[PDB]
RNA sequence: GCUCAGUGAUAAAGGAGGUAGGGGUGCAGAGACAGCCAGGAGGUUUGCCUAGAAGCAGCCACCCUUGAAAGAGUGCGUAA
Protein backbone atom coordinates (compact mmCIF):
# COMPACT_ATOMS: atom_id res chain seq x y z
CA UNK A 1 0.00 0.00 0.00
CA UNK A 2 1.79 3.30 1.07
CA UNK A 3 4.64 4.34 -0.74
CA UNK A 4 8.11 5.59 1.08
CA UNK A 5 9.00 8.89 2.40
CA UNK A 6 8.97 11.64 -0.31
CA UNK A 7 9.84 15.84 0.47
CA UNK A 8 7.87 17.81 -1.30
CA UNK A 9 10.47 21.21 -2.63
CA UNK A 10 8.72 23.90 -2.06
CA UNK A 11 10.62 27.62 -1.81
CA UNK A 12 11.17 30.59 -4.13
CA UNK A 13 9.51 32.47 -6.11
CA UNK A 14 11.32 34.61 -3.11
CA UNK A 15 7.53 35.33 -2.57
CA UNK A 16 8.64 34.13 0.98
CA UNK A 17 12.06 34.54 2.42
CA UNK A 18 13.74 32.54 5.23
CA UNK A 19 16.23 33.67 8.06
CA UNK A 20 17.43 31.25 10.68
CA UNK A 21 19.41 31.88 13.95
CA UNK A 22 19.45 29.67 16.22
CA UNK A 23 16.20 26.80 15.84
CA UNK A 24 14.02 29.63 15.35
CA UNK A 25 13.08 30.07 11.48
CA UNK A 26 11.86 33.24 10.42
CA UNK A 27 8.91 33.32 7.60
CA UNK A 28 8.35 36.68 5.83
CA UNK A 29 6.47 37.19 2.75
CA UNK A 30 3.67 39.80 1.28
CA UNK A 31 1.15 38.81 4.45
CA UNK A 32 2.76 38.95 7.14
CA UNK A 33 5.69 37.25 9.14
CA UNK A 34 5.66 33.78 10.79
CA UNK A 35 8.21 31.99 13.46
CA UNK A 36 8.22 28.64 14.52
CA UNK A 37 10.53 26.92 17.34
CA UNK A 38 12.34 23.67 16.40
CA UNK A 39 14.30 21.44 18.84
CA UNK A 40 18.22 20.36 18.20
CA UNK A 41 20.26 17.75 17.08
CA UNK A 42 18.75 19.40 13.98
CA UNK A 43 20.34 21.49 11.47
CA UNK A 44 18.82 24.20 8.52
CA UNK A 45 20.64 26.27 6.40
CA UNK A 46 19.47 28.16 3.14
CA UNK A 47 20.85 26.78 -0.04
CA UNK A 48 22.40 29.32 -3.02
CA UNK A 49 20.20 27.62 -5.34
CA UNK A 50 16.68 28.10 -3.98
CA UNK A 51 15.34 25.39 -1.94
CA UNK A 52 14.96 25.16 1.53
CA UNK A 53 17.43 22.41 2.71
CA UNK A 54 17.47 20.25 5.83
CA UNK A 55 19.46 17.26 6.89
CA UNK A 56 19.41 14.93 9.96
CA UNK A 57 22.27 13.25 12.09
CA UNK A 58 21.65 9.26 11.72
CA UNK A 59 19.84 6.69 9.19
CA UNK A 60 17.73 5.81 12.63
CA UNK A 61 13.85 5.12 12.39
CA UNK A 62 13.57 7.93 14.85
CA UNK A 63 15.47 10.44 12.83
CA UNK A 64 12.67 10.02 10.19
CA UNK A 65 10.30 11.20 12.91
CA UNK A 66 12.12 14.57 12.80
CA UNK A 67 13.13 15.50 9.39
CA UNK A 68 10.16 13.77 8.12
CA UNK A 69 8.34 16.57 10.46
CA UNK A 70 10.37 19.77 10.15
CA UNK A 71 10.13 18.79 6.29
CA UNK A 72 6.87 20.58 6.36
CA UNK A 73 7.21 23.17 8.87
CA UNK A 74 9.33 24.54 6.66
CA UNK A 75 6.48 24.63 3.74
CA UNK A 76 3.18 25.07 5.15
CA UNK A 77 5.22 28.80 5.61
CA UNK A 78 5.90 29.65 2.36
CA UNK A 79 2.09 28.76 0.84
CA UNK A 80 0.79 30.26 3.76
CA UNK A 81 2.67 33.82 3.53
CA UNK A 82 1.76 33.97 -0.35
CA UNK A 83 -1.02 32.21 -1.72
CA UNK A 84 -2.69 31.83 1.75
CA UNK A 85 -5.42 30.20 2.83
CA UNK A 86 -9.00 30.60 3.31
CA UNK A 87 -11.90 28.50 4.73
CA UNK A 88 -15.43 28.68 3.29
CA UNK A 89 -17.93 28.01 6.47
CA UNK A 90 -22.00 26.96 4.99
CA UNK A 91 -24.49 26.34 7.50
CA UNK A 92 -27.81 24.60 7.43
CA UNK A 93 -31.32 25.61 8.61
CA UNK A 94 -34.30 27.88 9.08
CA UNK A 95 -33.56 30.87 11.49
CA UNK A 96 -29.79 30.34 10.98
CA UNK A 97 -27.73 33.46 9.63
CA UNK A 98 -24.29 34.42 10.10
CA UNK A 99 -23.78 38.59 10.57
CA UNK A 100 -20.40 40.76 11.39
CA UNK A 101 -19.97 43.57 13.87
CA UNK A 102 -16.74 44.80 13.84
CA UNK A 103 -13.86 42.36 15.28
CA UNK A 104 -16.28 39.81 16.21
CA UNK A 105 -19.03 37.37 14.52
CA UNK A 106 -22.71 36.90 16.02
CA UNK A 107 -24.38 33.31 14.75
CA UNK A 108 -27.75 32.19 16.09
CA UNK A 109 -27.90 28.18 16.06
CA UNK A 110 -30.63 27.34 17.85
CA UNK A 111 -29.30 28.69 21.76
CA UNK A 112 -31.82 31.16 22.78
CA UNK A 113 -28.69 33.85 23.39
CA UNK A 114 -26.59 35.13 20.03
CA UNK A 115 -23.74 33.56 20.61
CA UNK A 116 -20.67 35.74 19.34
CA UNK A 117 -16.74 34.56 18.59
CA UNK A 118 -13.71 36.75 18.77
CA UNK A 119 -10.94 37.25 15.93
CA UNK A 120 -7.66 36.43 17.27
CA UNK A 121 -4.43 37.80 15.44
CA UNK A 122 -2.60 36.74 12.04
CA UNK A 123 -6.81 35.52 11.24
CA UNK A 124 -9.31 37.93 9.18
CA UNK A 125 -12.63 36.76 9.05
CA UNK A 126 -15.36 37.76 6.83
CA UNK A 127 -19.32 37.08 5.79
CA UNK A 128 -20.52 37.48 2.37
CA UNK A 129 -23.18 35.83 3.09
CA UNK A 130 -25.90 35.13 6.31
CA UNK A 131 -24.77 31.09 4.85
CA UNK A 132 -21.05 31.75 3.94
CA UNK A 133 -18.46 32.08 6.79
CA UNK A 134 -15.03 32.32 5.27
CA UNK A 135 -11.67 33.16 6.98
CA UNK A 136 -8.55 34.20 5.61
CA UNK A 137 -5.30 33.25 7.31
CA UNK A 138 -1.43 33.15 7.14
CA UNK A 139 -0.63 29.98 8.73
CA UNK A 140 -2.53 26.54 8.69
CA UNK A 141 -2.77 25.92 12.71
CA UNK A 142 -4.40 28.65 13.53
CA UNK A 143 -7.33 29.15 10.58
CA UNK A 144 -7.34 25.36 11.10
CA UNK A 145 -8.06 25.32 14.56
CA UNK A 146 -10.27 28.96 14.60
CA UNK A 147 -12.01 25.96 11.69
CA UNK A 148 -12.99 23.78 14.74
CA UNK A 149 -14.07 26.86 17.56
CA UNK A 150 -16.60 27.86 15.35
CA UNK A 151 -18.00 24.59 14.42
CA UNK A 152 -17.38 22.85 18.25
CA UNK A 153 -20.98 24.53 18.83
CA UNK A 154 -23.79 22.49 17.01
CA UNK A 155 -21.81 20.57 14.48
CA UNK A 156 -24.55 18.76 11.76
CA UNK A 157 -26.49 16.49 13.54
CA UNK A 158 -26.77 12.94 11.19
CA UNK A 159 -30.63 13.65 10.23
CA UNK A 160 -30.60 17.00 8.54
CA UNK A 161 -27.55 18.25 9.50
CA UNK A 162 -27.15 22.03 10.55
CA UNK A 163 -25.20 24.04 12.50
CA UNK A 164 -21.76 24.79 11.22
CA UNK A 165 -20.00 22.50 8.93
CA UNK A 166 -16.90 22.83 6.44
CA UNK A 167 -16.87 23.57 2.26
CA UNK A 168 -18.49 20.95 0.35
CA UNK A 169 -18.80 18.71 3.82
CA UNK A 170 -20.57 15.64 2.97
CA UNK A 171 -22.28 14.96 5.96
CA UNK A 172 -24.10 12.06 4.43
CA UNK A 173 -27.62 12.90 4.87
CA UNK A 174 -29.39 9.49 6.70
CA UNK A 175 -32.74 8.17 7.43
CA UNK A 176 -34.07 9.26 10.34
CA UNK A 177 -36.75 6.74 10.31
CA UNK A 178 -36.53 3.29 11.47
CA UNK A 179 -37.95 0.29 12.65
CA UNK A 180 -39.07 -0.13 9.19
CA UNK A 181 -38.83 -3.73 7.53
CA UNK A 182 -37.31 -3.92 4.29
CA UNK B 1 -16.01 -1.70 -29.19
CA UNK B 2 -16.67 -3.20 -32.49
CA UNK B 3 -20.58 -3.32 -32.17
CA UNK B 4 -21.40 0.90 -31.39
CA UNK B 5 -24.18 1.71 -29.42
CA UNK B 6 -22.14 3.47 -25.81
CA UNK B 7 -24.17 6.62 -25.66
CA UNK B 8 -25.20 8.88 -22.68
CA UNK B 9 -27.12 7.13 -19.81
CA UNK B 10 -29.05 7.31 -16.67
CA UNK B 11 -31.75 9.39 -17.18
CA UNK B 12 -34.65 8.22 -15.02
CA UNK B 13 -35.31 4.81 -16.86
CA UNK B 14 -37.90 1.81 -15.66
CA UNK B 15 -38.03 -1.29 -17.28
CA UNK B 16 -40.51 -4.40 -16.27
CA UNK B 17 -41.46 -7.41 -18.30
CA UNK B 18 -45.50 -7.36 -19.54
CA UNK B 19 -46.62 -9.88 -21.73
CA UNK B 20 -47.73 -8.62 -25.99
CA UNK B 21 -51.36 -7.47 -25.14
CA UNK B 22 -51.32 -7.29 -21.26
CA UNK B 23 -51.21 -3.70 -19.40
CA UNK B 24 -54.62 -3.18 -19.21
CA UNK B 25 -55.43 -4.15 -15.41
CA UNK B 26 -54.82 -1.61 -13.04
CA UNK B 27 -53.15 -4.03 -10.41
CA UNK B 28 -50.13 -4.53 -12.45
CA UNK B 29 -48.79 -1.41 -14.76
CA UNK B 30 -50.52 0.44 -11.99
CA UNK B 31 -47.93 0.42 -9.36
CA UNK B 32 -45.80 0.53 -11.96
CA UNK B 33 -44.60 4.12 -13.22
CA UNK B 34 -47.79 5.13 -11.73
CA UNK B 35 -45.76 8.62 -9.83
CA UNK B 36 -43.15 8.84 -12.34
CA UNK B 37 -45.00 10.65 -14.93
CA UNK B 38 -46.27 9.08 -17.65
CA UNK B 39 -49.99 8.36 -17.80
CA UNK B 40 -51.32 4.77 -16.98
CA UNK B 41 -54.46 5.44 -19.53
CA UNK B 42 -51.89 6.26 -22.46
CA UNK B 43 -49.11 3.66 -23.43
CA UNK B 44 -51.37 0.60 -23.29
CA UNK B 45 -52.74 0.97 -26.55
CA UNK B 46 -49.15 2.20 -27.76
CA UNK B 47 -48.17 -0.92 -26.18
CA UNK B 48 -50.80 -4.02 -27.38
CA UNK B 49 -50.08 -2.30 -31.07
CA UNK B 50 -46.37 -2.97 -31.78
CA UNK B 51 -46.57 -6.18 -29.70
CA UNK B 52 -49.11 -7.14 -32.08
CA UNK B 53 -46.93 -8.16 -34.40
CA UNK B 54 -46.00 -11.28 -32.35
CA UNK B 55 -48.84 -11.86 -29.52
CA UNK B 56 -48.18 -14.58 -27.60
CA UNK B 57 -44.92 -14.01 -25.27
CA UNK B 58 -43.35 -11.05 -22.47
CA UNK B 59 -41.14 -8.64 -24.48
CA UNK B 60 -38.97 -6.62 -22.71
CA UNK B 61 -39.93 -2.90 -22.54
CA UNK B 62 -37.86 0.50 -21.94
CA UNK B 63 -39.65 3.52 -20.23
CA UNK B 64 -38.22 7.02 -20.58
CA UNK B 65 -40.35 9.55 -18.96
CA UNK B 66 -39.11 13.66 -19.59
CA UNK B 67 -39.39 17.13 -17.84
CA UNK B 68 -43.31 17.09 -19.76
CA UNK B 69 -46.23 14.66 -19.66
CA UNK B 70 -44.45 12.75 -22.92
CA UNK B 71 -42.81 9.88 -23.05
CA UNK B 72 -41.00 7.45 -25.14
CA UNK B 73 -40.38 3.39 -25.26
CA UNK B 74 -38.14 0.98 -27.12
CA UNK B 75 -38.98 -2.85 -28.16
CA UNK B 76 -36.35 -5.51 -27.54
CA UNK B 77 -36.22 -9.00 -27.70
CA UNK B 78 -37.43 -11.83 -25.30
CA UNK B 79 -35.38 -13.09 -22.72
CA UNK B 80 -32.94 -16.00 -23.64
CA UNK B 81 -34.85 -18.32 -21.14
CA UNK B 82 -37.94 -17.86 -22.20
CA UNK B 83 -36.75 -18.66 -25.75
CA UNK B 84 -34.94 -21.67 -24.42
CA UNK B 85 -38.24 -22.89 -22.88
CA UNK B 86 -40.82 -22.86 -25.93
CA UNK B 87 -38.13 -24.58 -27.98
CA UNK B 88 -37.78 -27.71 -24.87
CA UNK B 89 -41.65 -26.45 -24.54
CA UNK B 90 -41.51 -26.60 -21.22
CA UNK B 91 -43.23 -24.24 -18.41
CA UNK B 92 -40.44 -23.55 -16.27
CA UNK B 93 -37.16 -24.54 -15.58
CA UNK B 94 -35.46 -27.47 -13.52
CA UNK B 95 -34.59 -27.21 -9.62
CA UNK B 96 -31.23 -28.38 -10.03
CA UNK B 97 -28.77 -26.92 -12.57
CA UNK B 98 -27.04 -30.53 -14.94
CA UNK B 99 -28.28 -32.76 -11.91
CA UNK B 100 -31.46 -32.84 -13.60
CA UNK B 101 -32.76 -31.94 -16.74
CA UNK B 102 -36.14 -31.19 -18.18
CA UNK B 103 -35.52 -30.75 -22.02
CA UNK B 104 -33.27 -30.58 -24.88
CA UNK B 105 -32.60 -28.17 -28.07
CA UNK B 106 -30.68 -29.05 -30.72
CA UNK B 107 -27.62 -26.56 -32.58
CA UNK B 108 -29.90 -25.26 -35.15
CA UNK B 109 -32.24 -24.31 -32.23
CA UNK B 110 -29.67 -22.44 -30.27
CA UNK B 111 -28.51 -20.87 -33.45
CA UNK B 112 -31.53 -19.73 -34.70
CA UNK B 113 -32.53 -17.62 -31.05
CA UNK B 114 -28.86 -16.03 -30.98
CA UNK B 115 -30.01 -14.55 -35.10
CA UNK B 116 -33.37 -13.89 -33.50
CA UNK B 117 -32.11 -12.23 -30.64
CA UNK B 118 -28.67 -10.38 -31.73
CA UNK B 119 -29.61 -7.17 -32.22
CA UNK B 120 -29.04 -7.06 -28.09
CA UNK B 121 -26.05 -8.89 -27.78
CA UNK B 122 -22.89 -7.29 -27.84
CA UNK B 123 -21.04 -9.76 -29.63
CA UNK B 124 -18.68 -9.92 -32.89
CA UNK B 125 -19.22 -13.47 -34.55
CA UNK B 126 -22.33 -15.53 -34.47
CA UNK B 127 -20.26 -18.37 -32.92
CA UNK B 128 -20.33 -16.27 -29.99
CA UNK B 129 -23.74 -15.57 -29.97
CA UNK B 130 -24.82 -19.10 -29.81
CA UNK B 131 -22.30 -19.96 -26.89
CA UNK B 132 -24.01 -16.99 -25.02
CA UNK B 133 -27.42 -18.61 -25.21
CA UNK B 134 -25.75 -21.86 -24.20
CA UNK B 135 -24.78 -21.26 -20.73
CA UNK B 136 -28.50 -19.93 -19.92
CA UNK B 137 -29.50 -23.65 -20.72
CA UNK B 138 -26.98 -25.22 -18.18
CA UNK B 139 -28.54 -23.00 -15.49
CA UNK B 140 -32.44 -24.26 -16.10
CA UNK B 141 -31.45 -27.59 -16.57
CA UNK B 142 -31.58 -27.76 -20.91
CA UNK B 143 -28.76 -29.88 -22.49
CA UNK B 144 -27.72 -29.47 -25.84
CA UNK B 145 -27.23 -31.76 -28.51
CA UNK C 1 -8.25 -34.57 21.49
CA UNK C 2 -11.80 -36.90 21.37
CA UNK C 3 -13.67 -38.81 19.45
CA UNK C 4 -17.17 -40.57 19.36
CA UNK C 5 -16.52 -43.67 21.91
CA UNK C 6 -18.32 -47.24 22.64
CA UNK C 7 -19.87 -48.40 25.66
CA UNK C 8 -17.12 -50.50 27.59
CA UNK C 9 -15.77 -50.88 31.64
CA UNK C 10 -14.82 -47.78 31.55
CA UNK C 11 -13.21 -46.51 34.97
CA UNK C 12 -9.63 -46.34 35.91
CA UNK C 13 -6.98 -43.88 38.09
CA UNK C 14 -6.73 -40.17 36.61
CA UNK C 15 -3.07 -40.32 35.35
CA UNK C 16 -0.32 -37.69 34.82
CA UNK C 17 0.35 -35.49 31.85
CA UNK C 18 4.31 -36.32 31.33
CA UNK C 19 6.89 -35.13 29.42
CA UNK C 20 6.58 -34.18 25.68
CA UNK C 21 8.27 -37.27 25.11
CA UNK C 22 5.40 -39.67 23.93
CA UNK C 23 3.76 -36.73 21.78
CA UNK C 24 5.64 -36.06 18.60
CA UNK C 25 3.71 -37.13 15.54
CA UNK C 26 4.09 -35.12 12.14
CA UNK C 27 1.65 -34.35 8.93
CA UNK C 28 0.28 -37.63 7.54
CA UNK C 29 -3.14 -37.35 6.89
CA UNK C 30 -4.25 -33.73 5.29
CA UNK C 31 -2.05 -30.95 4.19
CA UNK C 32 -1.56 -28.20 6.35
CA UNK C 33 -1.84 -29.56 10.20
CA UNK C 34 -2.09 -27.88 14.04
CA UNK C 35 0.15 -28.86 17.19
CA UNK C 36 -0.08 -28.52 20.74
CA UNK C 37 2.28 -26.61 23.12
CA UNK C 38 1.50 -27.83 26.37
CA UNK C 39 -0.80 -31.33 27.70
CA UNK C 40 -3.94 -30.67 29.47
CA UNK C 41 -7.10 -32.38 29.69
CA UNK C 42 -9.17 -31.86 26.56
CA UNK C 43 -13.10 -32.63 27.59
CA UNK C 44 -15.73 -33.75 24.63
CA UNK C 45 -17.05 -30.29 24.86
CA UNK C 46 -13.88 -28.87 23.46
CA UNK C 47 -13.25 -31.25 20.52
CA UNK C 48 -16.95 -31.48 19.07
CA UNK C 49 -17.43 -27.36 19.66
CA UNK C 50 -13.92 -27.15 17.48
CA UNK C 51 -14.47 -30.27 14.89
CA UNK C 52 -18.06 -28.39 13.66
CA UNK C 53 -16.51 -24.89 13.68
CA UNK C 54 -13.52 -26.22 11.28
CA UNK C 55 -16.52 -27.24 8.57
CA UNK C 56 -18.70 -24.30 9.98
CA UNK C 57 -16.84 -22.14 7.71
CA UNK C 58 -16.79 -24.45 4.65
CA UNK C 59 -19.92 -26.67 4.85
CA UNK C 60 -19.52 -29.15 1.80
CA UNK C 61 -16.84 -29.81 1.07
CA UNK C 62 -13.19 -31.92 2.01
CA UNK C 63 -12.94 -34.62 4.90
CA UNK C 64 -12.19 -34.24 8.42
CA UNK C 65 -9.37 -36.44 10.03
CA UNK C 66 -9.01 -37.02 13.88
CA UNK C 67 -5.57 -38.74 15.10
CA UNK C 68 -6.24 -38.78 18.50
CA UNK C 69 -8.30 -40.59 21.07
CA UNK C 70 -9.01 -39.51 24.81
CA UNK C 71 -8.85 -42.37 27.71
CA UNK C 72 -7.96 -40.68 31.28
CA UNK C 73 -11.24 -40.34 33.23
CA UNK C 74 -12.38 -37.21 34.97
CA UNK C 75 -13.58 -37.84 38.35
CA UNK C 76 -14.97 -34.40 40.24
CA UNK C 77 -16.57 -34.02 43.77
CA UNK C 78 -19.94 -32.49 44.05
CA UNK C 79 -19.60 -30.41 46.91
CA UNK C 80 -19.26 -32.46 50.26
CA UNK C 81 -15.78 -33.26 51.89
CA UNK C 82 -14.01 -36.05 50.30
CA UNK C 83 -14.83 -39.99 51.65
CA UNK C 84 -14.36 -41.57 48.25
CA UNK C 85 -13.07 -41.34 45.16
CA UNK C 86 -14.73 -39.39 42.43
CA UNK C 87 -17.43 -40.99 39.89
CA UNK C 88 -15.87 -40.49 36.43
CA UNK C 89 -18.83 -39.44 34.28
CA UNK C 90 -19.85 -36.11 36.42
CA UNK C 91 -18.90 -33.63 33.75
CA UNK C 92 -16.88 -35.70 31.12
CA UNK C 93 -13.68 -37.13 30.09
CA UNK C 94 -10.47 -36.38 29.02
CA UNK C 95 -6.66 -37.66 27.90
CA UNK C 96 -3.79 -35.84 27.17
CA UNK C 97 -2.25 -32.98 24.35
CA UNK C 98 1.33 -33.17 24.57
CA UNK C 99 2.98 -30.84 22.19
CA UNK C 100 4.59 -32.27 19.21
CA UNK C 101 1.62 -34.27 18.00
CA UNK C 102 -0.65 -33.49 15.28
CA UNK C 103 -4.31 -32.66 16.09
CA UNK C 104 -6.56 -31.51 13.24
CA UNK C 105 -5.83 -32.28 9.58
CA UNK C 106 -6.93 -29.85 6.31
CA UNK C 107 -6.40 -30.89 2.62
CA UNK C 108 -8.51 -31.14 -0.62
CA UNK C 109 -8.80 -27.05 -0.74
CA UNK C 110 -6.67 -23.99 -1.16
CA UNK C 111 -4.23 -22.68 1.20
CA UNK C 112 -6.31 -19.65 2.45
CA UNK C 113 -9.73 -21.59 2.86
CA UNK C 114 -7.60 -24.27 4.92
CA UNK C 115 -5.83 -21.44 7.03
CA UNK C 116 -8.57 -19.46 8.36
CA UNK C 117 -10.23 -22.95 9.44
CA UNK C 118 -7.99 -24.00 11.45
CA UNK C 119 -7.53 -20.37 13.07
CA UNK C 120 -11.33 -20.83 14.80
CA UNK C 121 -10.31 -24.45 15.70
CA UNK C 122 -7.41 -22.76 17.44
CA UNK C 123 -9.68 -20.75 19.47
CA UNK C 124 -11.75 -24.03 20.65
CA UNK C 125 -8.14 -25.06 22.48
CA UNK C 126 -7.71 -24.16 25.34
CA UNK C 127 -4.07 -24.75 25.27
CA UNK C 128 -2.26 -22.91 23.13
CA UNK C 129 -1.89 -24.21 18.77
CA UNK C 130 1.06 -23.84 16.67
CA UNK C 131 -0.13 -23.81 12.74
CA UNK C 132 2.52 -25.74 10.88
CA UNK C 133 2.49 -27.12 6.84
CA UNK C 134 4.32 -30.03 5.61
CA UNK C 135 7.83 -31.32 4.86
CA UNK D 1 -17.01 3.12 20.32
CA UNK D 2 -17.52 -0.20 21.62
CA UNK D 3 -14.60 -1.03 24.35
CA UNK D 4 -14.12 -4.76 24.03
CA UNK D 5 -10.10 -6.39 24.42
CA UNK D 6 -9.43 -7.83 21.04
CA UNK D 7 -10.45 -4.49 18.45
CA UNK D 8 -9.58 -5.75 15.08
CA UNK D 9 -10.17 -4.15 11.89
CA UNK D 10 -13.87 -4.21 10.84
CA UNK D 11 -14.55 -3.06 7.38
CA UNK D 12 -11.88 -2.35 4.69
CA UNK D 13 -12.38 1.10 5.57
CA UNK D 14 -10.37 0.76 8.54
CA UNK D 15 -6.66 2.18 9.26
CA UNK D 16 -6.68 1.18 12.75
CA UNK D 17 -4.45 4.34 13.85
CA UNK D 18 -2.94 3.61 17.52
CA UNK D 19 -3.24 6.94 20.03
CA UNK D 20 -1.92 7.10 23.06
CA UNK D 21 -1.07 3.93 23.13
CA UNK D 22 -4.50 2.55 22.80
CA UNK D 23 -5.22 1.40 19.19
CA UNK D 24 -7.96 3.10 17.50
CA UNK D 25 -10.13 2.35 14.58
CA UNK D 26 -12.18 5.17 12.82
CA UNK D 27 -14.34 4.34 10.32
CA UNK D 28 -15.52 6.89 7.98
CA UNK D 29 -18.33 4.39 6.73
CA UNK D 30 -20.36 2.95 9.72
CA UNK D 31 -19.63 4.33 13.00
CA UNK D 32 -20.68 1.04 14.53
CA UNK D 33 -17.42 0.01 13.57
CA UNK D 34 -15.53 2.46 15.79
CA UNK D 35 -14.04 0.88 18.48
CA UNK D 36 -12.10 2.08 21.42
CA UNK D 37 -9.68 -0.22 23.23
CA UNK D 38 -8.28 -2.90 21.58
C1' G E 1 23.82 -3.74 23.04
C1' C E 2 18.36 -3.20 24.17
C1' U E 3 14.56 -1.14 26.65
C1' C E 4 13.08 5.06 27.15
C1' A E 5 8.65 0.46 29.49
C1' G E 6 9.75 3.60 35.35
C1' U E 7 8.26 -2.78 32.71
C1' G E 8 11.75 -3.92 35.88
C1' A E 9 8.78 -3.71 42.33
C1' U E 10 1.77 -9.76 40.58
C1' A E 11 -1.33 -11.35 36.97
C1' A E 12 -3.77 -15.13 31.28
C1' A E 13 -6.35 -16.52 26.32
C1' G E 14 -6.29 -12.77 22.88
C1' G E 15 -5.21 -8.11 20.29
C1' A E 16 -1.57 -4.03 17.84
C1' G E 17 3.66 -2.73 11.50
C1' G E 18 6.08 -0.10 19.69
C1' U E 19 10.92 -2.04 18.43
C1' A E 20 16.52 -4.34 17.78
C1' G E 21 19.24 -8.41 15.20
C1' G E 22 19.66 -12.54 11.34
C1' G E 23 17.87 -15.34 6.86
C1' G E 24 14.51 -15.83 2.86
C1' U E 25 10.36 -14.79 -0.68
C1' G E 26 6.55 -12.00 -4.12
C1' C E 27 5.81 -7.41 -7.27
C1' A E 28 9.72 -4.01 -9.51
C1' G E 29 12.69 1.99 -14.78
C1' A E 30 8.44 -4.74 -21.03
C1' G E 31 8.36 1.50 -14.76
C1' A E 32 4.84 -2.50 -9.08
C1' C E 33 2.54 -0.21 -4.61
C1' A E 34 -0.18 4.71 -2.04
C1' G E 35 -2.71 9.01 -4.35
C1' C E 36 -5.20 11.75 -8.52
C1' C E 37 -8.46 11.17 -13.38
C1' A E 38 -11.57 7.71 -16.22
C1' G E 39 -14.03 3.01 -17.41
C1' G E 40 -16.30 -0.68 -14.52
C1' A E 41 -20.64 -3.00 -20.53
C1' G E 42 -24.62 -6.73 -23.01
C1' G E 43 -27.72 -11.25 -22.64
C1' U E 44 -28.89 -13.08 -17.34
C1' U E 45 -35.13 -8.08 -15.42
C1' U E 46 -30.97 -15.48 -15.07
C1' G E 47 -33.04 -20.48 -12.90
C1' C E 48 -35.82 -21.77 -8.16
C1' C E 49 -38.53 -19.38 -4.20
C1' U E 50 -41.42 -15.12 -2.86
C1' A E 51 -46.73 -10.37 -2.38
C1' G E 52 -41.73 -8.53 -4.39
C1' A E 53 -36.18 -9.48 -4.16
C1' A E 54 -33.38 -7.54 -11.29
C1' G E 55 -24.63 -8.46 -7.60
C1' C E 56 -26.36 -7.75 -2.51
C1' A E 57 -33.01 -12.88 2.47
C1' G E 58 -32.16 -17.78 1.24
C1' C E 59 -31.05 -22.41 -2.26
C1' C E 60 -28.62 -23.95 -6.94
C1' A E 61 -25.84 -22.38 -10.80
C1' C E 62 -21.43 -19.05 -10.82
C1' C E 63 -20.15 -20.81 -17.59
C1' C E 64 -20.16 -17.22 -22.19
C1' U E 65 -19.58 -12.62 -25.23
C1' U E 66 -17.30 -7.58 -26.51
C1' G E 67 -12.34 -5.68 -24.69
C1' A E 68 -6.98 -2.18 -22.24
C1' A E 69 -9.97 -3.49 -18.31
C1' A E 70 -15.40 -5.50 -15.91
C1' G E 71 -16.66 -11.29 -11.14
C1' A E 72 -24.34 -13.06 -13.21
C1' G E 73 -19.81 -10.20 -8.35
C1' U E 74 -17.54 -7.61 -1.55
C1' G E 75 -20.03 -3.57 2.04
C1' C E 76 -24.13 0.26 2.40
C1' G E 77 -29.05 1.01 0.46
C1' U E 78 -34.80 0.36 -1.81
C1' A E 79 -41.35 -2.56 -0.65
C1' A E 80 -38.84 -4.18 -5.45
Amino acid sequence: KESRIGKQPIAVPSNVTIALEGQDLKVKGPLGELALTYPREVELTKEESGFLRVKKTVETRRANQMHGLFRTLTDNMVVGVSKGFEKKLILVGVGYRATVDGKELVLNLGFSHPVKMQIPDSLKVKVEENTRITVSGYDKSEIGQFAATVRKWRPPEPYKGKGVKYSDEIVRRKEGKAGKKK
Amino acid sequence: APKPGKAKKVIGVIKLALEAGKATPAPPVGPALGSKGVNIMAFCKDYNARTADKPGFVIPVEITVFDDKSFTFILKTPPASVLLLKASGAEKGSKDPQMEKVGKITIDQLRGIATEKLPDLNCTTIESAMRIIAGTAANMGIDID
Amino acid sequence: MLSPKRTRFRKQHRGRMKGISYRGNRICFGRYALQALEPAWITSRQIEAGRRAMTRNARRGGKIWVRIFPDKPVTVRPAETRMGSGKGSPEYWVAVVKPGRILYEISGVAENIARRAVAIAASKMPIRTQFIISG
Amino acid sequence: MKVRSSVKKMCEFCKTVKRRGRVYVICSSNPKHKQRQG
